[PDB]
Parts: structure tokens; C-alpha cells; sequence
């Protein structure tokens, strides 16, 4: 039985999105790509190139128009009309517009494609914009995080799949499921926060007890994902439990709330 | 047209002109034109990054501190090789020492990513163009079964699995949506591989497509998450405690034991998936240990990487070693210094930048990222390009040379470097590998060799990667536990005005970071990454790069269909968003 | 010595006299005493339980909603089993209905198990009295890899595969360190395998050690860890929230991939290794069809399980089948009746337990559990027993009886059961194996029939494992996400006087827990395990249980080595803890 | 060679066993062939009766003062010993000869450690653990109902890799492990910070994963490594599936009353 149509655009990116994805261990990448969903278009992993892979982009688009899944990965510049980022001799950005026209729904994985992320960090040279700044006529799923988590990315999918909806969302178009709650509303390190427990220089006692990482930097308090509790990698680790205060890495504008190391 | 001589190429933009955008199965945004005369030979080539974003200005004005988190995002593939370069870059500057297990469990993360990149690089990246998947539904399951078995001690070779495996594709192609095999290449000339490799190299597709996310695993536990794990200036903060109250909030033995059952997994599929099959694709395309040479027997540069004396990046530190060949001397391994400004250096006539002066170019120290689209005369318009002109600006890409020569970096020319030095393991794999193939070892100086090295080193560095965990267990048992160097964390205490440079071996190749810090703040971040010298474009005197280089000369079956192209483009493992930054 | 007639034997115990105590690869303590003729076959044979903790004494006056935790460490093994029992009973006495998915997912906690525990006793416990281990030395790995690909399409087949595991036990042996395989039974006359099937079956031993880890991952998921995870009188605690803010404090879209993705791998690992390796055994040992019947053709007990209706306990609800036969009458299955107290009675006469008549059997809501160490006349003294004296106390095991018949349960119990019910699924399986072997029918009422019915009820669980898992989907989809019924939690909301009878099917057989509850306390709480029924002493009227009788008649090649009194014992997967309780 | 390990049974449910063999880094199956020498198992080993006690004896003669004693259950006093018996004589005649030639003893689990659930009002069999009966050995405990899978094989992999027993707290548990509570290490102890809690089974605040101490959860008197290292390869614990700690690794934990209350 036929499989949801999923066209996959890369903007201004670093592929981390791609690469937390391929990460999954539950439904497995491989098996989210063979049965769950069909993968119709994605430059970085399709067999065909240039001419090839563009006639893949024009018959998918046409042949299932309104009936695809459009998830983007990074976000299209504004400056230099467009062409910081050049698909197909062309600006990326009108290749957004063609995609997202046809699309039943759009996906915006990562920081990127929902807020900005790195490059849209202060001075935002080449003018950055998320997909919803471009597109106004669809429906677009926040998925944020540098990355988001693996297992998250492969769960929204499988919602999609098993439900046939979109996941409910907060009033950012972040899914509930995953966004709905503060990392520091999860985070086994909170005893040490309530107790005033905290590392305050790297490798000190309390780093070696795994206390608070609040004076360090952590930006947990302000940042909604699902890190504390899902966790990361197969539910290995996440960056407070390895040592390092929380970025705020889903959170829009997280680059340019201050130094990491500060409150 | 125009015709001109450059480094024994004839550079030939007259006949026929093939585009090839986007370039797929790399990371990021790549565009390439070719001319071909009417042999099906290419005698131009043109190397084009077709993004940028900035991050040598985004870092002015940071804390030198947060340098490594925004840095690392150059590239989510090669992630965590910028980290380690900022981090590196900012304590070269301070003058910072960090701790034995911090040096240690840096080259940890290093080594795990060079497994890891380098075996989704083979699969999932240039493996398509070797092995012809549809043609595995036409395999044979116990010849598929007989053929891995004379390969490998692997134990997934039953014909009921292969027989698994190719129903598996029968019926993801049978409903017609055949995803990312859609308008392949299949049944072109050039794929030689027996309807049994196929099916062989297919599943190990799928079988690495599983695997490498446990490598990853690695990188969760010393830097919380895999992609973009953290780190910080002074050493790692993945605090250890074996042996204390509250080791449940750090780096413990159980955390430990996870780290070496991912170790011991990682080296196996690598010696008997990785190693097996590329060696397989050697047999069966033996011709291409003769293509797509370009610079690999001209000028190479490494600069080392993985100092196992910490703190100490010199030549008796170094496990990967540095140097550069230049004008196919082999003999005369150079020593590389980052910080002689008449050694590394960028330019930018055929770019996208404002220099002062485009005629000559700028070491990082004195780097300039000035963007300027301006794509001169091209055929069609700066917003549709159907050609761009390479006698003009062409790319988002700089032009590194190296005291003026244009040189390749990457598994190949770290292998040549380490084996002029005399590595006595560099000689021996490399011998072996060539002896097992009845090719010379000048056949490693190709676009073969370059996929063939880079399988070697993901061997490699699975093995070092054990080292590297004994290292640490080592310091452990003797009661050395520390992971940062803190006496120098305040802005207060570092020099007004103060340099450093961080470098390392990416898995592409030679990664600089130049920081300048200034009253407590970035004043300026340059990088050089490995993709910028291997895609680079031309410089004043029209010397061309490591991809223009290695594409010249090449033959084509079909001029319609990239697929030597794309072979050799692959074979360096483009990274454009690293290229460009 | 003495000679009397009961159930078609002739018990005797004249000749020598053997002790095997303890009988190791099973759960606990048990003692093993016999008697053989001049011809080496046995004649009279001792069941006895060398433990007792006394779980129904610590019962009394616990809250009926705790009572679940207590029971669940009866055993670590079947661990769940008792806590379902416990939470049915419990529910059963108040009139507790719980809502579906809580009765969906006790539907999975089972199955797993069953998977579970089915599996490791193949392998980690039963399967060294089949397989010769140290014979796996002398193997060939290509004819090891030819054999195993002729059974499966198991991928992990290859030569070199068998290669590594044999020399991996070839260094093991080398460093005259054989741990748990030292002074076994290794070359004795009654291993039949030939050495490839020897190294194929110790390599299953060892991925089915490390394959048992991942299966009760559904446990963790659901009931928080394994071993002993949780449960609660209404339902199950692990709510479940799919699409709403703080998913990720519950039972999410993610967690039940997890589950997923277990229970595909749990039917492979069953389907490819288990069942062949099963299979194989059967073809190897088919004299073993006709060794150990015992009362597998006289007198099989199940109760059933697995109720698909929930809060249905009825016939029509429970897929696993119940029903008594007796007299070797299978064209007769009998309903079962927990409350009848004609049915179900325990006799302590040859028991360490005091009633006021010992003469007289008591259904468990008249039971009595009064522990009393009298071993009477032991060739030895009473802290050392050199022989019990099976005439007179002899076990920790009370004597169950139902009707006072002498019942054997388990899985071949359960297959016969589910066949003369006219079972289609089970008449299939049954009749297709038994082709297989070439084997008539009555073959499977033996020591090698129970090994097969084991290994296809693992077979059967896995599959019901994704029945549930899609019907819990199912309840999803249509939004009905209830985990627990609140309605009658408070105490006050309770009878001040109820009983109530949980009862199920375990790995073993037949399990019932009994519970009075009073005045919102535990006024009694009396269990019937179902190796009580297996391992069970003799009744007053001298009717051997099921391993004494499946122990009759069985010649010994060896006496000193009790490889076929282990080979029998072991089919019935004993576990001491339950028995005692 | 491999260190000498002897693993004893007394009165038990073989929870320890299992949980031993759940791990997941060791696997159970590479601490067995690589690690450590286990010469004597009842529960995995092939030997039976007198083949089993001819190892048994052998290797407490052979490696006299230089093998690991691992303890799985307890010994009861009651009936001069009889609740449990080991090859026709009281388990703990057998456990006083394994101790004698032992180097030092792990108390696996809640069972050996304190008494766990046979010991429980009113310890019909007197349940003892081993503490109280072997006075002159170093004895790790390692509580919990059974202990976490990679904490066993931790320990483990501590006394091969460094030679040495991991340090303790006062009441001889791995500070490794046991140094911190439960609630101290909880993911949900935010919600217990603002009085969020779970009031009744699958209310509101069940569903958003609510901190569970008004259902009774031990978390706050419990030290353990579950809401840190997690159970099953880092699957669960019992906190993250809906239900409060019952305080398993603490003495006495079963008598400190209702599992739901405080
Ligand atoms: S580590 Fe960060 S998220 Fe966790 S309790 Fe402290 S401040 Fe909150
Ligand atoms: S769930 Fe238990 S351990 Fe966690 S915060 Fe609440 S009371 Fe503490
Ligand atoms: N490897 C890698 Fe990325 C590139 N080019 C960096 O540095
Ligand atoms: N299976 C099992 Fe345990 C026994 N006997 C129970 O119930
Ligand atoms: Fe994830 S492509 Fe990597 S930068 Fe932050 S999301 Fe973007
Ligand atoms: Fe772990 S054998 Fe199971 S009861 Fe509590 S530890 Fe004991
Ligand atoms: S930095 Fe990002 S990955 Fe999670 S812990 Fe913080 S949101
Ligand atoms: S019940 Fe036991 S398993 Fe851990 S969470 Fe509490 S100590
Ligand atoms: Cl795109
Ligand atoms: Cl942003
Ligand atoms: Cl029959
Ligand atoms: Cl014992
Ligand atoms: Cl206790
Ligand atoms: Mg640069
Ligand atoms: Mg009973
Ligand atoms: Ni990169
Ligand atoms: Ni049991």
C-alpha cells in the first residue's frame, strides 16, 4: 500500500538535521525510509544529480501536488536576491516557494528552518529568514533544536503516519508531544537547583556529583525540548548530564541571549 | 573559448558545456560545469560552492568561551572537528594547558568521527556510484552468500538473509515509488560490479545505515549529544568520577563500559563490512586506480592531528603526521607552520569576497570575509545561471594555496604523507592494500585510492580509538581523574591583545582555526577547512584546484549522465558547508 | 524395602539408591533421590523442594493493593506472573473492572515473558543437557555454517563466524578455566549430536544470552525495570499521553516505537534460531519421543489465560485454552473451577507442613501454612540428609490435586489441552512438527515433547505480542487512552469482607492465587504454583506427581552421571521458588 | 587468568541472577568468557549433584584465600537451618565454607544485603543477611530488588580493572552507586518543587509524568542509582513508568508501611 510522499529541501544549513534523523534507533531510519514514509526528493542522499535529480523535484512536486509532505531542512538568505544560497543556477528561495506550493503540510526541522539558527546569529549576513517568514499559506510543524533529537524526529513521523494528522502544537507550531514542557521541568539535576547545589568552575566537587549546572550557564529554565526526559542517542545522554549547561538550542534566537557561560 | 597550461593541464572551455547542479550525495550546496570535447573528454572543469553563511563575521564581538558552540555548526557532518579547532585556537592564545584526560578524550571524539564519517561517507554517500542496486534484484542469494563468505568472516552472510534483503528492495520498487533510487544511474557501462556485489554491497548499505548510529553513542557520553556534542576551553566537561558519592551524576564505569562495547563494535564492522568491501569495489573497478589523479601525485598537505602528548602539537606528538609534497616530490615532506604568513594564504580573484588587492592573497591572520555576489558575464543572469564564467568570480568558495601551490588534503594525501615519512603501519597497509588488489602503489593516486585510504583510516581510527580509551583507563587507575584547566576561565586573566591557532585533521583533510582576541572579545575568526582547498577555484595565475584537477581528463560513456563526475567529486567526500562557512 | 502399584508404576525402592542434589540449571533449591534396578532403570523416584520462605505468612495483613510486590518475589524468573495473579485476585475479591489498554498491556507484560523465560531456558538452561559443548571443538566451521544454513534463514551463519566462536572457546579451555562448563557431562553416551550441530548450538547458547536482554525491554517501558516490574490494583500505572503537553513524562509516540521495534526483533530471534535449534534437537534425540511421558498421557491441567475480552475470564475470552483431562481420557476435556473446593486441594502428609487432619486435602481458601521440619527416619540425621525417607515427610512442596488426581501442567499440558479442544492454530502446529520428525502423535507426551511445545509456545507469545501491541494501537487511534479504574482504590469503597480467585497461565502452568481480604487487610493469601503441581510429594493414597512419574521406568547408561534424570527434570523448566513460595 | 568467582544461593528468587545477565556493557556473556572466572553457578552451571560439589569444593580448596564469593539470598536460621538445603545440609554450613577461603564477598541484592522479602513481618524462616553471620570478610553490599543490570556488571568491571574493592558508605554499599538518593537524582522532582503530583492513577498530572510522592513514592529515603544510570540499558525506572519507588534498596523497605503511603 502506497507510502506518504515526503520531498526533503536543504536552504542554509550544516546537515545536522539529516544527520539526527539518520540517528534514529526506534522506528530505525532504514525502516522509516523502506516502509513508513516514501523519501521522493532529498539531495543528500538520492542516487540521481543535476539534470536527473531536478526532473525527480518536477515529477514528484506535479505528480502528488497537494498530496506531499514538504520538510525543509535550513532556511533561505534574503540577501544578494537570494543567491547566498543557489540551487539549480537559481535562488534557493523560489525552489522553497514551488515546493511549500504543493505541499499538503511542511515540516521545519531544526532551529534552522523554524527560527534562524547560526547564521541568522548577529550581524545575520546573508539576511537568513525561517520558512515561515516566506511561506504564509500552510501549515508548518516547528521542530526546533541544533539539532532536534533523533527519536523525536522519527516519533512526529510516526504520528503522522499512524494517526494520519498533524501532531497538535503550541502556539509556536512546536508538537505538544515533545515541546510542551521546560527542559528544567524534567531535569534529574533539579534536587541540586532547589538545594542551591551548582558547579561553579568546571571539574570542582560538584561537577564530579553532577550538580546544577545553573551558574555555569545553563539555559534550561527558558527552553522547552524533550532532552531531559527522552534524552539523547538512543537514551545515552543529553548535555546537562554529560557536563555542560543547556545552550537554550530550541529556543529561537538562542545565539544572541548572551554569552553561554552567563545568566 | 579560451585554452592555457597550468600544471600540465591544457584548460580548454571551447565544445560542448555540461552543468551538474546540485551535485547530490554530498553535504551542502555544490554546482559543477565541465566542457568535453567530442571524445567524451573533459578539459575544463569548473568547482562552484553554491552557499554561504557567515560565521567569520557572526564570531566578531563573541566571547572567546562560546567560540566552539557556533563554530561547530560550520558542518553537522564532519560534527565536532570545528569544536576541537576552536577550542585548540582559543587556548594557543591564552596560553592554555588543559589536562591529560581532556587531551585524551578529545582524540577519543576525533577518532569516533573519523569512524563515523568515513563509513556513512562509503555507504551512503559515494557507494551508489559503485554498486548498482536494482541490478541486486537480479542476483543469485547463495552466490550473494558465497561470494561475502570468500570475503569476510562477517557473520550476516546466510542466503536466507540476502534472500531477505533482495525482497526487501522487490518490494519497496514494486509499488513504484523508488525514492532515492529514482532516476539513478543503474545499468550505465561503468557499473561492473556482478548482480552479487550488488546485492552484497546493498545490504551492507542498509547493514551501516543501522550501525552507524550506535558509533555515535561514543560522543553522547563524553559531549552529551551526537550531532553537535559540546565542549569547553580548558579541556572536556564530562567530569569523571569512579569511585566517589554521586559518580551517578558523571562519567562513571558503567558510563565507561558503554564507551568500550561501542569501541569494540565500531572496530568490528569496520574490518569486516567496510574494509571487505571496499577492497571488492577495487577488484571489480580496478580502471579507476588510473582516474582522477589530479594533485594526488603533485602537491598534498596534512597538517597532523591526534597529539598524544598533551598540550605538545608537535612532530613527536602528532599520531596522524603533518607535512606537504609539492611539485611530485615525494621525497621532500615540508614542515607545515600556520603562523608563516608566506605558507597558507587565500585568495580570491575567482570568488565571491572583497579583497583590497585580488592579486594576492591573505593568510588568516589578515583574512578578509567580505562577500561580494558578483558572477561577472555569465550565460543568463546573476539570479539564472546557466553557465558561470570561470574567467571571473565563480564561487563562494576562497582559494587556499599553500606558498602558492594548490594543493589536496584529505584520507589520500594524510596516507602519502604519513607513508614518505616512513609510518611503518602507513607503508604496511598501503602495500597490502595495493599488493591485494595487483596494483602499484601509484594506483592509490586516484579517485580508487581515495575511497581505498579513506576505508584504511576508518581502520585506523577505530584502532586508535582503543588506544586513546586504555590511555584513559590508564590515567584512572593511577588516581588521575582531572578534565579542565580552569586558572585561566576569566576574560580578566587573558592578554589584552593575543593569537592562537587551533589545527587538526578533519576527516576531509587539514582544518585551520586563526583566532585573534581583543579586550576580552573575538577581534577575528578565520577558517580554512578541509573542502575550501579541495573545491577550490583558480587564483591569479589561473592554477587550478584539487576537484578541477582530478575531473580534467576524465572520459565520459554518456555526457548526459555525471557519473565519472560524480565518482570523483565523491571520492574527496565534499563538505560545502564546511567549504564555505 | 517396599513395592506398591499407583497410576500404572511399580513404585520400588529396592537397588541402589542415587542423590543428585543440588539440580542445578534450574530456579532454586531441589533435591533428586531415586532407586534403580539391576538393569540401571529406575524404579522409584523422590520430587523434593529444598527451600521455603513462607510469601503466604508475610501476606497476612498487608494492604490488598501491596499485596502485588510481595508476590511478585515469589520468583525472579517468572517475574510478573505472580503480580498479575495478584492484581487479578485482588480485583477479583473487591469487583474491580479495569479499562482496556490496562488489560491490553498485562496481555504484554505476559507475552513477553512467556518469550522471555521460554527462550533462556531453551538455551541457558536446558540446552547443555542436548548439547555437548566441549565436542563444539572438534566441529568443522564450514560444515557448522552448511548445517545451520540448511535449518535457517538466520543471517549469522557465516564459516568464519563458527571459526570465531569455536576459538573463542578454544582459548576459554586454554586457560584451564571452564567455569560453568566444568565437570559436566561432555562426551557421555547419550549426546548425539555431531560436532557442527554442537558449535552451531552453543553459538545460539551465546547470541540467545545476549539476545534475552533487549526482550524484556518491554517491561521496562511499561512496568518501569525487569527484573520485577510494576503493577497496580486498578490497571497499570504507566499512563499514556500521545498528543498533548508533557508527553514526555508518559507513555508517548516514542516510547511505543521502542516496544515496537522489540517485539520484531523478539519473533526473529524465536522464529530463525529457536525453533530450528528445537527442530534439530528433536531430529538428533527422537528416542527422547518416547522417554518422560509421566502423566502427559493420564492426567494434564490447564486454567487458561490471556483474557482478549476485558475483565473476561471466561471461555470465549481467553486465548490460551483451560481445561482438565484425567484418565488418559482426551476426548473428555473438563472445565475447571477455582472455587469448587472438590477441585483444587493440597495434601501435606509427605510435606514439611502441619494440619490439623494430614490426611485430608484443603482448597486453597482453607488452606494452612504452618511449616514443620520433620524428616522422620533419613538414612543420616535431620541437618544431614544422607536419603529422605520418601515414605514419610520429604518436601517444602505441598501436594495439589484436582478431583485428587495427580495433574501434570506446563506447555505440553497446554498443547494437549489446546488440541482436544479442537484448537485450529495448535492442531496445525502439532500436527505439522510431529510430520517433521516423522513421529506419531504420541511422541509429544514426552521429556522431547515438552522442548518442542515450549519452543513453539515462545513462537506463539511473540506472535500474540504484536496482536496486543496493534490492539492497544487500535484503542489510540479511536482516543481511548485510559491505564487505570479509580473507582474503588479507597479502602472505604471496598466489601469488609470479599475473596476472590486470579489465575493464569505461567511460563510453567497453571497458577492461582487465593486471597481473603478483610477489613481492608489480607485476611489469607494461599498460592498453588504450578511446579507445586509438577514437583509435587505424594497424597495420602500414594499417587505420585509429575516428576516423579516422568522420572519412572527410565534407564541410566551411567548411574554416577544423572544426564537423563536432569534431561527429563529440565523439560518440565522447574522453578524451586515458585514451588515453595 | 581470570579473577575466581563462586556464586552461592540461599534462600532467594533468582532475581540477582537475572538481572546480572540482563547486562547490557559488559554483556553478561563477555564478563563470563573474559573477564571474570565463574567456577561455580547452581543456576547456569552443567555439573549437577556430586559433579557440581566436586567444583564446588575444588575450587574453594584449589583457590583457597583468592577467590570472590558472590551471594546471592540469605540463609535462614529457623529449623537448625532446613528452610534451605544444599546438598542434604543447612545453606548456611555451605555459605560458612564458602566465606572461610574467600579473598571478599559481594552481597548481591536487597536478599544478601539485608533480608529483602523473606525477612518481611514475620520472617517466618529468620532470614538473616549475610553480615550477620560472616564477621571476618570484607562484604559489599549491593542492595535493590534485584540491583540495576550495569551496576552489577559495574562493580564487576571495578574490582578486575583496578584490583581493588570499590569504597563504601558506612553501611558497606559502592558510593559509586548507593552515595546519592533516588529523589535527589529525579527527573521529576521539579513537579515535587511546585506541588505538582499525581492524585489518582491516570488523572491529568499522571499523563504529564507528575512527581509521585502523594502515591507513595520511597524516592526521598531511598539511595540508589535509578534515576540516574536507569534500568534495562537505560530504558526505565520505576519513577518514569508511572510508579512511585517502593524504596527497594533500603533495609527493611517492605515493613516501612503501604507502598502508597507516606
Ligand atoms: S542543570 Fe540546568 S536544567 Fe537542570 S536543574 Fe540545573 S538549571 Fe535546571
Ligand atoms: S517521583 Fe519520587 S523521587 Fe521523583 S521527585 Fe517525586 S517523590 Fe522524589
Ligand atoms: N571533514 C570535514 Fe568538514 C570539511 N571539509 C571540516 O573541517
Ligand atoms: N512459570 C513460572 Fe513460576 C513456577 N512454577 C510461576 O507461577
Ligand atoms: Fe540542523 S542544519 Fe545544522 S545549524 Fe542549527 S538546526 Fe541548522
Ligand atoms: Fe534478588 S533474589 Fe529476588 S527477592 Fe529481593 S533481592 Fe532477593
Ligand atoms: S542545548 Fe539543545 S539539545 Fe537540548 S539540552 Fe539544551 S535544548
Ligand atoms: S523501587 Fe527499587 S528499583 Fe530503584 S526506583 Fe526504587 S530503588
Ligand atoms: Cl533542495
Ligand atoms: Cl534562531
Ligand atoms: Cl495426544
Ligand atoms: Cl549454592
Ligand atoms: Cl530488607
Ligand atoms: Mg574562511
Ligand atoms: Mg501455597
Ligand atoms: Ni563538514
Ligand atoms: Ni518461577
Amino acid at each position: 500500500k502506497p507510502r506518504i510522499p515526503v520531498v526533503w529541501i536543504h536552504g542554509l544549513e550544516c546537515t545536522c538535521c539529516t544527520e539526527s534523523f539518520i540517528r534514529s534507533a526506534h522506528p530505525l531510519a532504514k525502516d522509516v525510509i523502506l516502509s513508513l514514509i516514501s523519501l521522493d526528493y532529498d539531495d543528500t542522499l538520492m542516487a540521481a544529480a543535476g539534470t536527473q535529480a531536478e526532473e525527480v523535484f518536477e515529477d514528484i512536486i506535479t505528480q502528488y501536488n497537494g498530496k506531499y509532505i514538504l520538510a525543509v531542512e535550513g532556511n533561505p538568505p534574503l540577501g544578494e536576491q537570494g543567491m547566498f544560497c543557489i540551487s539549480s543556477g537559481r535562488p534557493f528561495i523560489e525552489k522553497l516557494k514551488r515546493a511549500a506550493a504543493g505541499a499538503s503540510a511542511i515540516i521545519a526541522w531544526g532551529t534552522c528552518a523554524s527560527w534562524g539558527c547560526v547564521q541568522a546569529a548577529r550581524p545575520n549576513p546573508t539576511q537568513a529568514t525561517p520558512i515561515d517568514k516566506v511561506i504564509t499559506d500552510k501549515p508548518i510543524i516547528k521542530v526546533p533544536g541544533c539539532p532536534p533529537i533523533p527519536d523525536v524526529m522519527s516519533a512526529i513521523i510516526t504520528y503522522m503516519v499512524t494517526f494520519d494528522r498533524l501532531p497538535d502544537v503550541d502556539r509556536m507550531g512546536r508538537p505538544l508531544m515533545f515541546y510542551g514542557q521546560r527542559i528544567h521541568d524534567k531535569c534529574y539535576r533539579r534536587a541540586h537547583f532547589d538545594a542551591g547545589e551548582f558547579v561553579q568552575s568546571w571539574d570542582d566537587d560538584a561537577a564530579r556529583k553532577g550538580y546544577c549546572l545553573y551558574k555555569m550557564g545553563c539555559k534550561g529554565p527558558t527552553t522547552y525540548n524533550a532532552c531531559s526526559s527522552t534524552r539523547w542517542n538512543d537514551g545515552v545522554s543529553f548535555p546537562i548530564q554529560s557536563g555542560h549547561g543547556c545552550l537554550g538550542c530550541a529556543e529561537n534566537g538562542f545565539w544572541d541571549r548572551g554569552s553561554f557561560y552567563s545568566r | 573559448s579560451t585554452q592555457y597550461e597550468t600544471q600540465g593541464y591544457t584548460i580548454n572551455n571551447a565544445g560542448r558545456r555540461l552543468v551538474v547542479d546540485p551535485i547530490t550525495r554530498i553535504e551542502g550546496h555544490m554546482r559543477c560545469e565541465v566542457n568535453i570535447n567530442d571524445q567524451n573528454v573533459i578539459t575544463n572543469a569548473v568547482s562552484c560552492g553554491t552557499m554561504f553563511r557567515g560565521l567569520e563575521i557572526i564570531l566578531q564581538g563573541r566571547d572567546p568561551r562560546d567560540a566552539w558552540a557556533f563554530v561547530e555548526r560550520i558542518c553537522g557532518v564532519c560534527t565536532g572537528v570545528h569544536a576541537l579547532a576552536s577550542v585548540y585556537a582559543i587556548e594557543d592564545a591564552i596560553g592554555i594547558k588543559v589536562p591529560d584526560n581532556a587531551n585524551i578524550i578529545r582524540n577519543i571524539m576525533l577518532a569516533t568521527l573519523w569512524c563515523h564519517d568515513h563509513l556513512v561517507h562509503f555507504y551512503q554517500l559515494a557507494g551508489m556510484d559503485w554498486i548498482d542496486v536494482l541490478d541486486a534484484l537480479k542476483a543469485d542469494p547463495r552466490k550473494t552468500s558465497e561470494l561475502a563468505q570468500s570475503l569476510s568472516s562477517w557473520p550476516k552472510s546466510s542466503p536466507g538473509y540476502f534472500f531477505d534483503v533482495q525482497n526487501r528492495l522487490k518490494k519497496f520498487v514494486e509499488g513504484g515509488q523508488l525514492g532515492i533510487f529514482r532516476n539513478g544511474y543503474w545499468g550505465h557501462p561503468q557499473y561492473k560490479l556482478p548482480p552479487e556485489a550488488n546485492l552484497m554491497g546493498f545490504a551492507h548499505y542498509l547493514e551501516a545505515l543501522d550501525f552507524q548510529r550506535e558509533i555515535v553513542k561514543i560522543h553522547a557520553v563524553f559531549g552529551g549529544k551526537n550531532p553537535h556534542p559540546n565542549w569547553i576551553v580548558g579541556g572536556m566537561p564530562c567530569a569523571i568520577n569512579i569511585d566517589e558519592s554521586g559518580a551517578v551524576g558523571a562519567v562513571n564505569m558503567e558510563r565507561l563500559n558503554l564507551v568500550q562495547s561501542i569501541i569494540t563494535r565500531t572496530a568490528d564492522f569496520i574490518n569486516n563490512v567496510m574494509i571487505p568491501d571496499a577492497l571488492a569495489i577495487g577488484q571489480f573497478n580496478k580502471p579507476w586506480s588510473e582516474i582522477g589523479t589530479g594533485l594526488s601525485d603533485k602537491c598534498v598537505l596534512s597538517y597532523g592531528a591526534f597529539p598524544d602528548i598533551a598540550n605538545d602539537f608537535g612532530e613527536k606528538s602528532l599520531l596522524m603526521p603533518g607535512g606537504a609534497v609539492i611539485n611530485g616530490d615525494f621525497n621532500n615532506v615540508l614542515p607545515v607552520d600556520l603562523v608563516d604568513p608566506q605558507q597558507v594564504q587565500e585568495f580570491v580573484d575567482h570568488a565571491w569576497y572583497r579583497y583590497p588587492n585580488d592579486q594576492v592573497g591573505r593568510h588568516p591572520f589578515d583574512g578578509i570575509t567580505d562577500p561580494w555576489y558578483n558572477p561577472g558575464d555569465v550565460k543568463g543572469s546573476d539570479t539564472n545561471i546557466q553557465q558561470l564564467n570561470e574567467q571571473e568570480r565563480y564561487s563562494w568558495i576562497k582559494a587556499p594555496r599553500w606558498r602558492g601551490n594548490a594543493m589536496e588534503v584529505g584520507p589520500l594525501a594524510r596516507t602519502l604523507i604519513a607513508y614518505h615519512k616512513g609510518d611503518a603501519a602507513t607503508v604496511e597497509s598501503v602495500d597490502r592494500m595495493m599488493s591485494a588488489l595487483n596494483l602499484p602503489l601509484s594506483g592509490i593516486q586516484s579517485t580508487l585510492g581515495r575511497i581505498l585510504c579513506r576505508a584504511h583510516e576508518a581502520q585506523w581510527a577505530a584502532g586508535k580509538l582503543q588506544y586513546f580509551f586504555d590511555k584513559l583507563m590508564t590515567n584512572l587507575k593511577n588516581g588521575n581523574l582531572a578534565t579542565a584547566s580552569t586558572e585561566k576561565w576569566e576574560p580578566a586573566t587573558w592578554p589584552t591583545e593575543c593569537r592562537g591557532v587551533g589545527f587538526t585533521e578533519a576527516p576531509r583533510g587539514a582544518l585551520g582555526h586563526w583566532a585573534a582576541i581583543r579586550d576580552g572579545k573575538i577581534d577575528l575568526y578565520q577558517c580554512v577547512v578541509p573542502t575550501t582547498w579541495n573545491a577550490s577555484p583558480r587564483d591569479p595565475k589561473g592554477q587550478i584546484g584539487a576537484y578541477e584537477a582530478a575531473l580534467m581528463n576524465t572520459k565520459m560513456a554518456i555526457p548526459e549522465q555525471p557519473l565519472e563526475i560524480l565518482r570523483t567529486l565523491h571520492s574527496f567526500d565534499p563538505c560545502l558547508a564546511c567549504s564555505t562557512h
